[PDB]
C-alpha cells in the first residue's frame, strides 16, 4: 500500500482500514488467515509533520494518519467493509484483528541525514571561547 | 551591509544577520565610540541573554577607542548585576573606557589577543561659565576620577596609589604587559 | 544595527527586535535627549501596556542628559494617569528631566545603579524681542520653575524651600546620596 | 526605532507598529511642527476611521509647537466635516495651531493633562517685494487673523473682542486656566 | 512614519499603507511642491484607476503651494484624456498650479473646504544670457501665460480679459469667493 | 512614497508597485535629468520586455529636461536594436535629449499631449586645459553635433541644413508645431 | 526606485529586481565611475556565475567615464582568470578604464553600439611630498602606463609604439573606428 | 545596489545576497579602508566559518589601500587563532595593512593576481600636545613599527634588517616581485 493515500477518518481522502481491505483481497476475504498475514506500507515519510505546527489546521494527511495507525500496528479489531465501500452506519463490516499481522513501514526520509548530521556535529558556540574541536566529516548518506 | 547567514538545523531553518547569529551564541560586540545608544543596546543584550541561561557565560568583544563615562557605567553595572559571568576579550585595542570594561570582566575569564593594545588615562572634560559653576563641575569630574581608580584597582589588584600615578598620563600596555598589570588574565594565541 | 532575537512561543517561534522583545516584558527605554517625537513614543508604549495588563508594573530605564520640559511632562502626566505603577531605574545618568521622571516613579519602586549619577538644575530658556514679550516669556519660565520644584518636593519628600536652594545651581548626586535626598528608594547592586 | 507589538485575533497573531496599533483603536497622533505632509496623513487617518465606524468617537493627541495655518485648516475642516466627534487631548503643550485644533474638538470631549501648557497668538507672516504686492499679502493675514479669531470665539465661547485683546501677544494658559477660558472642558488627572 | 491599516476581504486579511488603501477607493493625494517626479506618480495612478473602472469617478485632494508648470500640464492633460471624471477637492490651499488643476476638474464635481484659501497668479520665470536667448525664452513664457489664461477662462467661465486683469498680480480667493469666480462649484461644510 | 497596487491573477491576489505594475503592461517612465544610472535602468527594462514578447509594442513616457548625450544615446541604440516598436509619448515637456528620444520612436507611434512643450538645441559642453587638448575636445563635440543633427533629420524628415539652422539656438515647439516639424505624429487630445 | 519583475515557471512565480533578473541570464552592468566597492560587486557576480556554469558566456555592459586604475585591474584579472568567456558591449561610452575592460573581452565577443564613443588616454595621478617620495611614485605610474599599453596592444593587436603615440593624449573614437583599431570586433545595429 | 541571487535546495529555493551567497562558499571580501566596524564584520565571518567547518580553508580577497593598524591586527590575530587556513588573494592592490594581511595568510596559500600592485610602508601617525605626551605616543608608534616588521619578516622569510630598510619609504612590488620577496607564494594566472 501507500501511506500518502491514507488520511484521517471523517475526511474525503481515505481511511487507514483500507490497508486491511487490500490484504483481504489476496486471502480470498478470509479473516482467519488474514490475521497471520504481513503488511507493507510505502511512502511513510510524507506523513511526518514539517515543524512547529500549532495543529489548528487539523492536519489530515500527516499527524492524523499516525494517530490512527497506532492502535492498528500494536493490534486492535478493525471494521473493514466488504469491497469498494466506505465506512457508514451500515452493518457491512468485517471484524479483523491486527495483533498477529506484521507491518513493515518503508519510506525515504529525505532530510533526515541533515538532522543526524546536526546532532553528531552540531558544535557549541562560534567565538574564541567556543568548542569547535568537532570536525565535520564527509560521509555517505 | 551585514551578511545574512542561515542555520541548517531541525525545527526549520532560520536566517539571521551575522551579528544576531552570534548573539544567540552569547556573544556581544562592543565596537566604536561608547555612547548612550550603543551602551543601551548592549544592556538589553546582557539582560536578554540572562533570561535564557543565567549559568552560561556571556562573551564581550571590545575594539573601542573609548567614550563617555556615564554610558560606560551603565554597562559595568549591568555586568556586575547579572548572575552569568561576563568574559571580556580585547580585539585590536581597548582604550580608557574599553579597558575599564575589559578588566571589569569575571576574574579568570579576561583575555587579550597577542597583538592587541591597551591604554588607560584619567577622565577628560571641560566646562565654560561662571567660576561658581566651574567648581561644581571640577569637583564632579575629580570624584569620577577617584571612583574609576578605585574600581580599576579592585579588578587589577594593584594599589590605589599605583593606579593614580600610572593613569595621570596615557600609558600604553601590550598584551603581555596587561597580564602583569592585572587588566587581563591570559592571552589567546592559537586554538587548542 | 539593532539585533533580532527569537522567542519560543506556543504558536511556533517569532522574531522580535531586541527592544520589542523587552517591551513585551513591560520594559521601556528612555535614552538620549528628550523631545516631542520620542516622548510620544514612550506615551504610546505606556498606554499600550496598560491595556494589556493594568495590574502588572511597567519598568522605565532612564539614561538621558535631559531635554525639553514640555516633552517630559507628557511622560510624567501619562505615568500618573495610568493605574499600573511605573518603576523607574537609572542607568548611567539622570539629568534634570531624567531625574524628574526618575523620582516621579512609584514610591518604593525607584531604583538606581551604584555607579550612576544624578543632576538637578532649574529650567533653561531664552527669548529675543520686545521688552513686553520678554516679560511674558519670563513669567512662564519662572512659573514652570516653581511648578517643577513643587512636584519634585512631593516625590523627594523635602521641603519646597530646600529644593529651590539646591536647584538654583547644578547639583550632582551619587546613587547613595540620591537615596538620602529622596530621588530614589534603593540601589540594585547584585541580583538576589 | 518604532517598536512592534503583537495583537491576538481570532484569525491569529498579527504584528503591528506601535502607532498603527493605536490607530486601530481610533487614536491619531499629532506631533511636531504642523505642515502639509503630516496634515494630509492625519486627514487620511480621519477619513479612514469614519468609514470603519462613523458613530464611534475619534481621539487626537496634540503635542506640537504650531506651524502653517493652511495645513491646520485642512485638519480643522476635516474634523468638522466627518460625523464622528473628535476628542482632542493636550499632551505636553499646544501652541497657536495645536490650541486652535484642541479647542476645535467636540464640545464636552476636549481634555488636557494637568501640567500641559497652552499658548495662543496671532498669525505670523512676511513678504518682500513691491508696495502693491505687500498690500495684497497684508490683507490676507489680516483676514486669516480675523477668521481664526471668529472660530476661536465660537468654540471657546468668549466674545470676539476679548479674543482679539488676548491674542494680540503670546498668552500662555495652564490646564486649569484653559478650562475657564473655554479651550478645554476637563482635566485628566488620574484614571477612575 | 506612514501607518498601516488592515482591510477585510474575501480572500482574507490584507495590509495596506494609509495612502494605498485610499488609492483603492479612487483617491489621489496631490501634496506639496509640484514637480516632475510627483507628477509622474499621479499620472500613473490616474491611468491605473482608469483601467480598473473607467466609469467610476476619480478624486484628487489638492493641498499644494504650486510648482513647475510643465509638470502640472502632464496632470491636466491626463485628466482631460481619461474617460473618468476627476473630482477636485481643495484642502488647506491651492496656489497657481494647484488652482489650475482644481478648476480643471469635472464641471459640477469641483469642491472646496470652507476655510480653504485659493490663490492665482501669472507665471514666473527667469533667464540669464545673451539678448537673443532672452528674446526666445521671453516669448515662450508669454505664450504659456496666454495659454494658461485661455484654459482658466474656459473652466471658470470668466472672460479672457477678466482673467488677465486678475492674474496680473496675486489674487487670494476664499471658498465662497471661488464659487462666484467659477474656480469651484460647491463647498463641503458637513457630511449629509 | 510610491503607492502599492493589487493585481488579480489565476494564482490569487498579488501586490505590485505602481511603476512595476505599469512595467508589466510594457510602459517605461523616462523622468528627470538623463544620467548613466537611470539610462541603464531603462535599457534593462527594454531588454526584459523584448524577451517577454518581441512582437508587442513598448510605450516610453518622456517628461524630462534633457541631460548627458552618452547616457541618452544608450537608450536610442537600444530602441533601434530591439525588434518591438517603441512608442514615445511626451508628457509635460521634452527638451534636447528628451526630444531626440521622442522623435527616435517608431514611425506613426510618436505622440504628444496637447499642452506639452518640445525644445531642441545644439549640444553644449566645456573643457579646461592646454590648447592641444581643447582642439581634441572641440572637434569631438562638433562631431557629436553633426551626428545628432543627422539622426534628427532622418526621423523628422527635414533636411540637414534646416535642422542645423533651427537647432543653432534654443527653439521651443508646441505639440501642434511639433507635428508639422516631424518630431511627433499625432496629438492625444481625448480617449476615443 | 528599481522596478520589480515577476518570473513565471512551472514551479512557481518569483519576484526579482530588474538588475537581478538579468543577472540570471549572465548579464553584469558596469555603470559610473570605477571604484573599489562597485568593482568588488562586479567581481562577486563573475565568481558566482562561474560556479553556476563555467562554460556559459558572461556578458558585461559597459557605460562608464573611467575611474581608479587599481579597481579596474581587479575586474580585468578576474575576467581572464575565470574559464567563462566574458563578452563586452559598450553602451553610451567607454572611457580610459571602460575601454580597457571593453577590449579585454574575449576575442570575437567584443561589441559596441553604432553611436557609442570610445576614448583612451594614459593614466592620471599626483603626489605631494618630498623629492625622494616623488621619484618612487613617479616610477610607479610610469610602470603602470607601460603595463597598460602592453595589454592594450595585445588585445587590440596594434604595435606597442602605435599605442604609445595614440594614448599620449585623449583620443576619441567611434564604433566603426574602434573596429579597425581593434578595440572591438563588431557593431550591433539591429537584431537579425 | 546589491543583486540578490537564488539557490536551489531539496527543501526549497532560498534568496540570498551576492556577498552572503559567496560567504556560504567560505569567501570573504576585504574592501576599502580598514576600520573598526568593517574589521569586526570580517572577524565575525571568520569565526562563523570556523564553526561550520574548521577543516575547510577560507578564501580572503583583499583590495584595499590600508587603514587603521589596530583594526587590522584584530583580523590578523583572528586568522592565526582559527584552525582553518586563510588563503589570502590580492585583487587590484594591497597597501601596508592590506599587504600585512596578505602575507599573514597560510604558508603556501597566499596568491596574487598578475596585474596587482602591492605596497609596504612604515606606520604613520601624529599627536598634538605637551612634549611629555609626545614622548609617550612616539614610543608607542615606534613599538608598533618594530612589532609589524618582526611579523612581516616571519611571514616573508626575509631578515628583520632588510625589512626595515625596505619599509623606511613606500616600496611598490609587482606580483612577480612579491613572489621572490616572500609576500605571496604564487601568481594566479588562470583557474587551471
Amino acid at each position: 500500500a501507500d501511506a500518502t493515500t491514507l488520511t484521517e477518518a471523517g475526511y474525503v481522502g481515505e481511511d487507514v482500514e483500507n490497508i486491511i481491505q487490500k490484504l483481504l483481497q489476496k486471502c480470498d476475504y478470509d479473516v482467519q488467515k488474514a490475521q497471520r498475514g504481513i503488511v507493507y506500507i510505502d511512502e511513510i515519510d510524507k506523513i511526518s509533520r514539517k515543524s512547529d505546527n500549532p495543529s489548528i489546521t487539523r492536519d489530515v494527511s500527516g499527524e492524523g494518519v499516525q494517530q490512527a495507525l497506532l492502535k492498528l500496528i500494536e493490534g486492535t479489531v478493525a471494521a473493514v467493509p466488504p469491497q469498494g465501500g466506505r465506512k457508514h452506519p451500515q452493518q457491512e463490516f468485517l471484524q479483523v484483528d491486527t495483533s498477529k499481522i506484521l507491518f513493515i513501514c518503508g519510506g525515504a526520509f529525505a532530510g533526515l541525514d541533515k538532522v543526524i548530521s546536526h546532532r553528531v556535529e552540531t558544535g557549541s558556540g562560534i567565538g574564541f571561547g567556543a568548542t569547535v574541536k568537532a570536525k565535520s566529516d564527509k560521509a555517505s548518506e | 551591509l551585514v551578511p545574512m547567514v542561515i542555520e541548517q538545523t531541525s525545527r526549520g531553518e532560520r536566517s539571521f544577520d551575522i551579528y544576531s547569529r552570534l548573539l544567540k551564541e552569547r556573544v556581544i560586540f562592543l565596537t566604536g565610540q561608547v555612547e548612550d545608544h550603543m551602551a543601551n543596546l548592549i544592556v538589553a543584550q546582557m539582560l536578554f541573554l540572562e533570561a535564557e541561561n543565567p549559568e552560561k557565560d556571556i562573551y564581550l568583544y571590545i575594539n573601542s577607542p573609548g567614550g563617555v563615562i556615564t554610558a560606560g557605567m551603565s554597562i559595568y553595572d549591568t555586568m556586575q548585576f547579572i548572575k552569568p559571568d561576563v568574559s571580556t576579550i580585547c580585539m585590536g585595542q581597548a582604550a580608557s573606557m574599553g579597558a575599564f570594561l575589559l578588566t571589569a570582566g569575571a576574574k579568570g575569564k579576561r583575555f587579550c589577543l597577542p597583538n592587541s593594545r591597551v591604554m588607560i588615562h584619567q577622565p577628560l572634560g571641560g566646562y565654560q561659565g561662571q567660576a561658581t559653576d566651574i567648581e561644581i563641575h571640577a569637583r564632579e569630574i575629580l570624584k569620577v576620577k577617584g571612583r574609576m581608580n578605585e574600581l580599576m584597582a579592585l579588578h587589577t589588584g594593584q594599589s590605589l596609589e599605583q593606579i593614580e600615578r600610572d593613569t595621570e598620563r596615557d600609558r600604553f600596555l601590550s598584551a603581555p604587559e596587561a597580564v602583569e598589570y592585572g587588566l587581563v588574565d591570559s592571552i589567546l594565541t592559537h586554538r587548542n
